[PDB]
């Protein structure tokens, strides 16, 4: 033949001057000895200052230190006077140079809790330097619960680098486990294996789980009437196991569905219920409440207790009395001397009333002893008249009735009147 | 001095109903003693009658005293009338349709407190509490009804209690009905509507619309051009629907536009610093706690010629300006090497072609395309003169993208160097 090709290697970062090669071998056999190597390379692609070559001889060696990271292979053709070319390509081969590493010695990951099983968390890689079976490779991950929780599924990504991605499984929940120390390392081809190693702080982060529960379904009062207002009836109490403002919780009083919720008003943030008016017993028996929490932030978890408070009765309200005269027009009169053993009025007691219904002692006033009183049934009473009312000296009697209460206080209520004949 | 009797009547019963006869006495006219517009007795020992219909729940009490009227010593027995209710009223709530929001994907026991329904009638024929129904809207059995009632007499709740599984994508709403009846002689019926609208939790991430995307762009694209276009969709509502599209990776000469997810160029590229980028592209919704969606992008860069080629010579000596040549040099030997590098891809480069210009293109001494591609040979085919021609200035030249049809857009570049011959013997 009349041309002839040749390829070479050697490894890397091994001093200049090193062999390389001679062109001679690539030369077809039987042809002439040449008398000067013409080199012919791809000019600024090439050989440059990275290569030297001796012309008249044919040996070729290393020009400085080689890097095949910045160049792999070389190629050029060297050509005799004669016109045989020899096509000649060296190759540097790699040696674990590069160890791997990491960006981060201590990083840190925040994933949500309750996540679901399988989605995948990418990291930070070893940048393979040495490229090629030396770089790369795989990583194992030496935390602890990774044998139940966390487990390691590599992909490759860009230019073929492993990309470690931390895949999600088992239990997430950071109210019983709040965050995990992982460790990672990175091993590599070649015999003796270059490792790097690096931490990893998973953090669970907080979601609203739980709405605010309460100490007991229901409470109890049994508070009295005209009770002080700055006084406080009963404490409720709520809990909620989230962090953040999804721990706080914020207790109300819920206004529909509460009847008699009126004269009260709970702390904010104690559950203290302190009424702002008092209360009567003689208008409202019994108050129904329905309290209430929120699980503070955003689209806050709500939580319901209910409170009774029952109210027993105190004689705080006056005997009331209605009168109406029983002569002729209900206007108050008298004939002249009214024949004796006849009534001129009626009245009848009512009080708002607990324990003795009723059951009011009246206490007419005098009228001068022409005047008397009398009793139906202990409720309704009469005026009856007595002397026969001889009118001596007197025209009409001012008269007044007063209702005593029997009650543990006294508590009297006036009425007058006028009786003329 | 004791009589008081007490009489019973009915109510809505039309004016002139006897409720009941006061006792009487020989030779006696009663009356009314309060002018009211309810009743009036007849005198001519009669009885009572009432005048006028009346709805008891318009009364502000039952039971009304009333006083009798005499003849002479005008003597007053006492009478009370005991109306009741016959319950001409039917139950109803405060509001006929309300609205209460649940939480999806929340597990079974999650309730809400809703309104209890009233009656104006009484006790008896009051509203049962206990007899609430939800008989339309929950064909489907998502919900159930609770009712707590209370040890006061005055009181009642009522709940709706879910039995979990609620999806907002599979079912966002749900209008129920409750059917709640009198406890009464008539069971007479009430009603309350319940819209039901659940709200929606980030439970879905993003999702695009294909798994790997790929792109060609030339290397002469200009600094805002577009590369392509990634499209993801996110199937809940609202603020967990948002999708903000990101690159993984924004180290590479491009940009992603967080919104329409156009990937941009962002620096000048070049087809000879790098082939193509394996990408991956991000969608990340706004929810309350974020997800996110990946897929492959690969992007092509296309190549142009923008490098010229050059041709560097070596020749007969090395470190000297000029070529030297012996003159006695024998037919058939080289001389120097035509070595035509360049940086551009075939693909975009075109064949290469090499002519000869200010020099010998005269079989003073041929040129050939050796059996390299790219290289060629400078010989002496033909045995010359020393003192006739002494020196030589050969030039060539070397074209890009030359041989083209008419109208390529491959338009041809080129670039020509200079080797001169010496004869020194
Ligand atoms: C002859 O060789 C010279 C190099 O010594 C080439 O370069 C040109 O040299 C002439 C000398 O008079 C200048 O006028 C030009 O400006 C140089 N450059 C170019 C691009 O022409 C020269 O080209 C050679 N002669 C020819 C005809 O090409
Ligand atoms: C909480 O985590 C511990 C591990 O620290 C585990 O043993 C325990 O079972 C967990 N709680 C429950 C209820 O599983
Ligand atoms: C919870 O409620 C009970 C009921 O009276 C009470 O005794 C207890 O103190 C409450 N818990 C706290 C922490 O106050
Ligand atoms: C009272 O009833 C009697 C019943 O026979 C009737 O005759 C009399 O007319 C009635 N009184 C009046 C004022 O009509
Ligand atoms: C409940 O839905 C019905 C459907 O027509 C609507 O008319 C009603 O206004 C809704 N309730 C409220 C409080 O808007
Ligand atoms: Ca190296
Ligand atoms: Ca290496
Ligand atoms: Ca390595
Ligand atoms: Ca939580
Ligand atoms: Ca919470
Ligand atoms: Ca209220
Ligand atoms: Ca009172
Ligand atoms: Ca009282
Ligand atoms: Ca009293
Ligand atoms: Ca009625
Ligand atoms: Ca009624
Ligand atoms: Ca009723
Ligand atoms: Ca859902
Ligand atoms: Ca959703
Ligand atoms: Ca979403
Ligand atoms: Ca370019
Ligand atoms: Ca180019
Ligand atoms: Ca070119």
């Amino acid at each position: 033949p009349q041309a002839g090709s040749l390829d070479l290697q050697i490894d890397e970062e091994q001093p200049a001057g090193t062999l390389i090669g001679d062109i001679s071998a690539g030369l077809p056999a039987g042809t002439a000895a040449p008398l000067m190597y013409f080199i012919s390379a791809q000019e600024g692609s090439g050989v440059g200052t990275d290569l030297a070559i001796d012309e008249h001889s044919g040996v070729v060696r290393t020009a400085r230190v080689l890097d095949r990271e910045q160049r792999d292979r070389y190629r050029f053709t060297a050509v005799t006077p004669d016109g045989a070319t020899v096509e000649v390509t060296v190759r540097v081969a790699d040696i674990n140079d590069h160890a791997p590493a990491f960006p981060q010695a201590r990083a840190a990951l925040q994933v949500p809790e309750h996540t679901a099983f399988g989605t995948r968390y990418p990291l930070e890689p070893a940048r393979d330097a040495d490229a090629g079976r030396l770089g790369t490779q795989g990583y194992a991950l030496s935390g602890d619960g990774a044998g139940e929780t966390f487990r390691l599924e590599t992909r490759p990504g860009p230019d073929g680098t492993p990309v470690p991605e931390l895949v999600v499984t088992g239990e997430l929940d950071r109210e019983n486990r709040s965050h995990y120390m992982l460790q990672l390392e990175a091993y590599d081809g070649g015999s003796p294996p270059r490792r790097a190693q690096a931490l990893l702080d998973v953090t669970l982060l907080d979601i609203n789980d739980h709405a605010p529960a309460f100490n007991q379904s229901r409470y109890h009062a049994v508070v009295s009437e005209s009770l002080a207002p700055g006084s406080p009836v009963l404490q409720v109490f709520a809990s909620d196991a989230d962090a953040g403002v999804n721990g706080a919780v914020t207790y109300e009083i819920n206004r529909r569905q509460s009847e008699g919720d009126g004269p009260f008003s709970i702390d904010a943030h104690t559950g203290l219920l302190q009424l702002e008016r008092p209360l009567d017993f003689e208008q409202r028996r019994v108050h129904e409440l329905v309290v209430q929490a929120r699980d503070g932030g955003a689209h806050p978890e709500l939580g319901s207790a209910f409170v009774t408070v029952h109210v027993r009765d105190a004689n705080d309200n006056q005997p009331s009395m209605t009168v109406i005269f029983l002569s002729a027009d209900g206007s108050p009169q008298v004939s002249e001397a009214a024949p004796p053993g006849q009534l001129v009025a009626r009245i009848s007691v009512s009080d708002p009333d607990d324990g003795d219904f009723a059951h009011v002692n009246v206490s007419l006033e005098g009228g001068e002893g022409h005047f008397a009183l009398s009793t139906q049934d202990s409720v309704i009473y009469l005026v009856c008249v007595a002397r026969r009312l001889d009118r001596e000296e007197r025209d009409a009697y001012n008269l007044r009735v007063t209702a005593t209460d029997s009650g543990s206080p006294p508590l009297r209520a006036e009425a007058a009147f006028v009786l003329h004949v | 001095a004791e009589p008081r009797q007490v009489f019973q009547v009915l109510e809505e019963q039309p004016p002139g109903t006897l409720v009941g006869t006061i006792q009487t006495r020989p030779g006696f006219t009663y009356r009314l003693s309060e002018s009211h517009a309810l009743f009036a007795i007849n005198s001519s020992t009669g009885a009572l009658y009432t005048t006028s219909t009346i709805d008891r729940e318009s009364l502000p009490s039952d039971v009304i005293n009333l006083v009798v009227l005499s003849s002479a010593p005008t003597y007053p027995t006492e009478v009370r009338v005991l109306v009741r209710d016959l319950n001409d009223n039917a139950p109803v709530f405060p509001d006929p349709s309300i609205v209460v929001t649940f939480k999806e994907d929340s597990s079974s026991g999650r309730q809400v407190i809703l309104d209890t329904a009233t009656d104006s009638d009484i006790g008896s024929n009051g509203v049962d509490h206990r007899s609430y129904r939800i008989i339309r809207g929950n064909e489907a059995g998502r919900f159930r009804l609770d009712i707590t009632l209370n040890p006061s007499g005055e009181g009642a709740f009522l709940h709706l209690v879910s039995k979990g599984g609620l999806d907002r994508e599979v079912t966002p709403q749900y209008q129920l009905l409750v059917e709640v009846e009198d406890k009464g002689e008539p069971k007479r019926r009430g009603y309350l509507q319940v819209n039901v609208t659940v709200q929606d939790i980030n439970d879905n991430p993003p999702v695009f619309g294909s798994s790997h995307y790929q792109a060609g762009v030339p290397e002469d694209a200009v600094v805002g051009s577009s590369v392509l276009q990634v499209a993801a969709a996110d199937a809940d509502e609202g603020t967990n629907a948002d999708i903000r599209y990101r690159l993984q990776d924004e180290g590479t000469p491009f940009q992603m536009d967080p919104e329409t997810g156009l990937i941009t160029v962002r620096e000048p590229l070049d087809f000879e610093a790098r082939r193509q980028y394996s990408l991956t592209v991000q969608a990340m919704d706004r929810g309350v706690p974020s997800l996110t969606g990946r897929a492959e992008a690969l992007i092509q860069l296309l190549d142009v010629n923008d490098n010229d080629p050059v041709v560097k010579f070596r020749y007969f000596p090395a470190t000297s300006r000029y070529a030297s040549v012996d003159e006695n040099a024998q037919v058939g030997t080289v001389v120097a090497l035509l070595t035509v590098t360049d940086a551009d891809s075939p693909a975009a480069n075109g064949n290469i072609s090499v002519q000869i210009l200010g020099g010998n293109e005269q079989r003073h001494f041929e040129v050939q395309s050796s059996k390299v591609p790219n290289l060629s040979l400078i010989k002496v085919a033909s045995a010359l003169d020393r003192e006739r021609i002494p020196s030589y200035n050969l030039t060539v030249s070397v074209s890009d993208n030359y041989g083209a049809p008419p109208g390529a857009a491959v338009q041809a570049r080129s670039s020509v160097a200079s080797l001169v011959i010496f004869v020194n013997d």
